[PDB]
RNA sequence: UAGCGGGCGUGGAUCCCUGGAUGUCCGAAUGGGGGAACCCGGCCGGCGGGAACGCCGGUCACCGCGCUUUUUGCGCGGGGGGAACCUGGGGAACUGAAACAUCUCAGUACCCAGAGGAGAGGAAAGAGAAAUCGACUCCCUGAGUAGCGGCGAGCGAAAGGGGACCAGCCUAAACCGUCCGGCUUGUCCGGGCGGGGUCGUGGGGCCCUCGGCAACCGAAUCCCCAGCCUAGCCGAAGCUGUUGGGAAGCAGCGCCAGAGAGGGUGAAAGCCCCGUAGGCGAAAGGUGGGGGGAUAGGUGAGGGUACCCGAGUACCCCGUGGUUCGUGGAGCCAUGGGGGAAUCUGGGCGGACCACCGCCUAAGGCUAAGUACUCCGGGUGACCGAUAGCGCACCAGUACCGUGAGGGAAAGGUGAAAAGAACCCCGGGAGGGGAGUGAAAUAGAGCCUGAAACCGUGGGCUUACAAGCAGUCACGGCCCCGCAAGGGGUUGUGGCGUGCCUAUUGAAGCAUGAGCCGGCGACUCACGGUCGUGGGCGAGCUUAAGCCGUUGAGGCGGAGGCGUAGGGAAACCGAG
């Protein structure tokens, strides 16, 4: 009875003007040491993701 | 209590159906049963005798007991509906032509 | 809104619409009702919505 | 509830409503005991000759409170039950986290105590950003927001806005009078009673100046009335024919309608009966602020003084609970332990802490309405119709089962009317056959309709050299319906032929399920999403609770929600 947006989700994950959906790049808070500095200016950024991304939405919806 | 309906002992007319038309003074009334006796609905009842006692007990014809609304009070003319019209003492039920 | 408009007007493109005022038959009263009605084409035979 | 056998009623019974009377015994059970419904007493009085015995009437439990000169007593109260609802004290686990321990289920189930027709809450030591609101409760919304969370599962507020309802009060303390007790005579020490006082524009006490008040407020307390409730009463309009076992059907003409709701009457009735619409009614009891009256209460302004303003409390620390808050930067509310103030230049709060700016007056209590429930009464159903519907339509919480707590069924139908089959016949009876009733007895009494499995009697076809999922195709014979070209039943021979379901790579399978028949039996609803679709409207669209209106009628209600701007963690900027 009223679902209940996912808190984990929205704490993550922001859903684009269009529809898409948008996150940060992974491993990029400890992974490194020394590993090139291309790597962490690429896991810098944020992308979209595909079917997850239509699963995600569905997690929340009043948001 | 409310049982109240219409006619008592005294004279009314069956329009009910085998004895359509005949009339006759109502001589019992039963309220519970809400049906009353006249002297039509006679019916063979060749049963032997009726209580325990006594020899032959007749296979009396006696009269059988109709809906009480399958009769219908009667004065100065035909049946005629009941109409309650109260004097300056009390009360006396008027027929809807004449008077009782 | 529309509805109760369309339904009016559905009522009233088929000429079964009377508007009227002229109730001489007030007081209630069913048989002089039935005189007003006489005398203005509702003889019964119709289902009339008296509003 | 009929039968035997007796009575009553218009000097108005039965019956209905109101009040009263009597009410063995057990049960909170209350003189005492006790294995509830039984046993045994004290005291006062009565009855029987009545001392011994017995009966009868009255009285005698316990706890709390107030008196009582203490004693002994007197008075008021309590105790137990209640379908669900309510508050409080205690308080699980399965389960979810696809394991599990934090967490979840949940302060749920349940145990206990208590309250009442409600209970709870309630007149800010409030909220929290507006220098704003102004008790509490309940609905809508805000909001699945803020936030909480092995930031997992999952949990999840408040302010504000729209509504329902609307109410506010009493004390403690200073201070004055009185009574009792006390000492070391003081506006003194304690205690009871009365006056005084009651709040954040801080109030009150005590002093000085002015009404030395008529007035004005006014009950939640009383009293009267309306009204409603617990029986009731009046209430319009139809006759002829006709078929029928039976008219309410059919046919002709007619009427009533503030009544054409419904039920009944042998079938289908506005006008036959009870009713319906619309009206009227209480000696008695209950209810009664809706109206009226009364009382209890209650109220002004400066100036002065620093008398009072609820203590093991505030406050801090330790251990915890509550909140959205799981130790988190963790306040706020609550409190088991320890330390421990002040009386308004006093204290608490606005999320560690400090300053500033504001809000509020803790440590005493009471308060109607709006709200919850449904044992009970009424009304209504695109609710069931006897395997349904409450477990129970019926003599059911029964029969029966269990030591017990506890479990718990089945069972409705003659007919309009009993008219319930006299009498005769066979029979020990049962049960039949005549007769008789009825429209019908194939309505005959567990009796409406009476399906299937299952059992049986009669008849047609068929079968004792034949190997079978039982059928199917063909032909032929016998029988039967239309004399007739056709079709039905049956099966002799010949051709062909591995049940049904489930589960499986694969089943006739020696894998699963089914004795057979009948009935019961499984993808729902609520809310929130997503897509499609049928419509309304359109840079707009739509209301929610609620209110007015109805009594199957709708309208009002923009609080709020979605959309018209995105990007960013954010400050911020913006078609970027
Ligand atoms: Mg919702
Ligand atoms: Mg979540
Ligand atoms: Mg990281
Ligand atoms: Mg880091
Ligand atoms: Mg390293
Ligand atoms: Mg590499
Ligand atoms: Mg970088
Ligand atoms: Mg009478
Ligand atoms: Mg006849
Ligand atoms: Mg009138
Ligand atoms: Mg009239
Ligand atoms: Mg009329
Ligand atoms: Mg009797
Ligand atoms: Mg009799
Ligand atoms: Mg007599
Ligand atoms: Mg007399
Ligand atoms: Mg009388
Ligand atoms: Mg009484
Ligand atoms: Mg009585
Ligand atoms: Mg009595
Ligand atoms: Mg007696
Ligand atoms: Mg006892
Ligand atoms: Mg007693
Ligand atoms: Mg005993
Ligand atoms: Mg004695
Ligand atoms: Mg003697
Ligand atoms: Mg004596
Ligand atoms: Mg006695
Ligand atoms: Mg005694
Ligand atoms: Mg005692
Ligand atoms: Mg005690
Ligand atoms: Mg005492
Ligand atoms: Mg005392
Ligand atoms: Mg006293
Ligand atoms: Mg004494
Ligand atoms: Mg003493
Ligand atoms: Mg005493
Ligand atoms: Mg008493
Ligand atoms: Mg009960
Ligand atoms: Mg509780
Ligand atoms: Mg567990
Ligand atoms: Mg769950
Ligand atoms: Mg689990
Ligand atoms: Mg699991
Ligand atoms: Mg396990
Ligand atoms: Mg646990
Ligand atoms: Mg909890
Ligand atoms: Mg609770
Ligand atoms: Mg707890
Ligand atoms: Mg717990
Ligand atoms: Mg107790
Ligand atoms: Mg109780
Ligand atoms: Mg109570
Ligand atoms: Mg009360
Ligand atoms: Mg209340
Ligand atoms: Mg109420
Ligand atoms: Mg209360
Ligand atoms: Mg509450
Ligand atoms: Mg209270
Ligand atoms: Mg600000
Ligand atoms: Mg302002
Ligand atoms: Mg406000
Ligand atoms: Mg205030
Ligand atoms: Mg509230
Ligand atoms: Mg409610
Ligand atoms: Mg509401
Ligand atoms: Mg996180
Ligand atoms: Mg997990
Ligand atoms: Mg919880
Ligand atoms: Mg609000
Ligand atoms: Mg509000
Ligand atoms: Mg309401
Ligand atoms: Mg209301
Ligand atoms: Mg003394
Ligand atoms: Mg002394
Ligand atoms: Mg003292
Ligand atoms: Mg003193
Ligand atoms: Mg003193
Ligand atoms: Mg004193
Ligand atoms: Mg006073
Ligand atoms: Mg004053
Ligand atoms: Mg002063
Ligand atoms: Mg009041
Ligand atoms: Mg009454
Ligand atoms: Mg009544
Ligand atoms: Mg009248
Ligand atoms: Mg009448
Ligand atoms: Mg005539
Ligand atoms: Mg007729
Ligand atoms: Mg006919
Ligand atoms: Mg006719
Ligand atoms: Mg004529
Ligand atoms: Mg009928
Ligand atoms: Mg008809
Ligand atoms: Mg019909
Ligand atoms: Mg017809
Ligand atoms: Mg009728
Ligand atoms: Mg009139
Ligand atoms: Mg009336
Ligand atoms: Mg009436
Ligand atoms: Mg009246
Ligand atoms: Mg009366
Ligand atoms: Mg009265
Ligand atoms: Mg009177
Ligand atoms: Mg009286
Ligand atoms: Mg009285
Ligand atoms: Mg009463
Ligand atoms: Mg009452
Ligand atoms: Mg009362
Ligand atoms: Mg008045
Ligand atoms: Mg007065
Ligand atoms: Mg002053
Ligand atoms: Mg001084
Ligand atoms: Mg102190
Ligand atoms: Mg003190
Ligand atoms: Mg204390
Ligand atoms: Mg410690
Ligand atoms: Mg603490
Ligand atoms: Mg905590
Ligand atoms: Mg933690
Ligand atoms: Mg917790
Ligand atoms: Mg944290
Ligand atoms: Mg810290
Ligand atoms: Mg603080
Ligand atoms: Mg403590
Ligand atoms: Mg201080
Ligand atoms: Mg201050
Ligand atoms: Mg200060
Ligand atoms: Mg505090
Ligand atoms: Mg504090
Ligand atoms: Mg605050
Ligand atoms: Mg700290
Ligand atoms: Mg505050
Ligand atoms: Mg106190
Ligand atoms: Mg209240
Ligand atoms: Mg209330
Ligand atoms: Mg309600
Ligand atoms: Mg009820
Ligand atoms: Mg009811
Ligand atoms: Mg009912
Ligand atoms: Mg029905
Ligand atoms: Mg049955
Ligand atoms: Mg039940
Ligand atoms: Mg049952
Ligand atoms: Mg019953
Ligand atoms: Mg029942
Ligand atoms: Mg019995
Ligand atoms: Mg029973
Ligand atoms: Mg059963
Ligand atoms: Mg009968
Ligand atoms: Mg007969
Ligand atoms: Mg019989
Ligand atoms: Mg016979
Ligand atoms: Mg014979
Ligand atoms: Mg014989
Ligand atoms: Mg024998
Ligand atoms: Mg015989
Ligand atoms: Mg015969
Ligand atoms: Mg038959
Ligand atoms: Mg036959
Ligand atoms: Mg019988
Ligand atoms: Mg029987
Ligand atoms: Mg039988
Ligand atoms: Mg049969
Ligand atoms: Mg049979
Ligand atoms: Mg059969
Ligand atoms: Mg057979
Ligand atoms: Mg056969
Ligand atoms: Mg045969
Ligand atoms: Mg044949
Ligand atoms: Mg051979
Ligand atoms: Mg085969
Ligand atoms: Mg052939
Ligand atoms: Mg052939
Ligand atoms: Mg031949
Ligand atoms: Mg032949
Ligand atoms: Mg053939
Ligand atoms: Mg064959
Ligand atoms: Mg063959
Ligand atoms: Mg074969
Ligand atoms: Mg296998
Ligand atoms: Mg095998
Ligand atoms: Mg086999
Ligand atoms: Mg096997
Ligand atoms: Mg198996
Ligand atoms: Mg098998
Ligand atoms: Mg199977
Ligand atoms: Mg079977
Ligand atoms: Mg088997
Ligand atoms: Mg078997
Ligand atoms: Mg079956
Ligand atoms: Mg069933
Ligand atoms: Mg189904
Ligand atoms: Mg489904
Ligand atoms: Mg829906
Ligand atoms: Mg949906
Ligand atoms: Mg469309
Ligand atoms: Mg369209
Ligand atoms: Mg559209
Ligand atoms: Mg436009
Ligand atoms: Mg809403
Ligand atoms: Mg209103
Ligand atoms: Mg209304
Ligand atoms: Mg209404
Ligand atoms: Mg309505
Ligand atoms: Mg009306
Ligand atoms: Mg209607
Ligand atoms: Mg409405
Ligand atoms: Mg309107
Ligand atoms: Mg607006
Ligand atoms: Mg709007
Ligand atoms: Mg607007
Ligand atoms: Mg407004
Ligand atoms: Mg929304
Ligand atoms: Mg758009
Ligand atoms: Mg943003
Ligand atoms: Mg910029
Ligand atoms: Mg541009």
């Amino acid at each position: 009875p009223k679902m209940k947006t996912h808190k984990g989700a929205k704490k993550r994950v922001k859903i684009t003007a269009s529809g898409k959906v948008v996150a940060m790049k992974t491993g990029k808070r400890h992974l490194n040491w020394q590993k090139s500095g291309k790597e962490i200016r690429q896991k810098g950024r944020k992308f979209v993701l595909a079917k997850p991304e239509a699963e995600r939405i569905k997690l929340l919806l009043p948001y | 209590r409310v049982k109240m309906h219409v006619k008592k002992g005294d004279t009314v007319l069956v329009a009910s159906g085998k004895y359509k038309g005949r009339v006759g003074k109502v001589k019992e009334v039963l309220p519970k049963k809400y049906a009353v006796i006249v002297e039509g609905v006679n019916i063979v009842k060749k049963a032997v005798r009726v209580s325990p006692k006594y020899p032959q007990g007749g296979f009396i014809e006696k009269e059988a007991p109709l809906h009480a609304s399958k009769v219908r009070p009667i004065c100065p003319a035909c049946g005629k509906p009941t109409r309650v019209r109260k004097k300056f003492l009390e009360n006396g039920k008027k027929i809807r032509v004449c008077a009782k | 809104k529309k509805g109760l408009a369309m339904a009016v007007a559905d009522r009233a493109r088929e000429g079964k619409l009377l508007l009227v005022e002229a109730f001489a038959g007030v007081n209630g009263k069913t048989k002089e009702f039935l005189a007003w009605a006489k005398e203005a084409g509702l003889d019964g035979s119709e289902s009339v919505l008296l509003v």
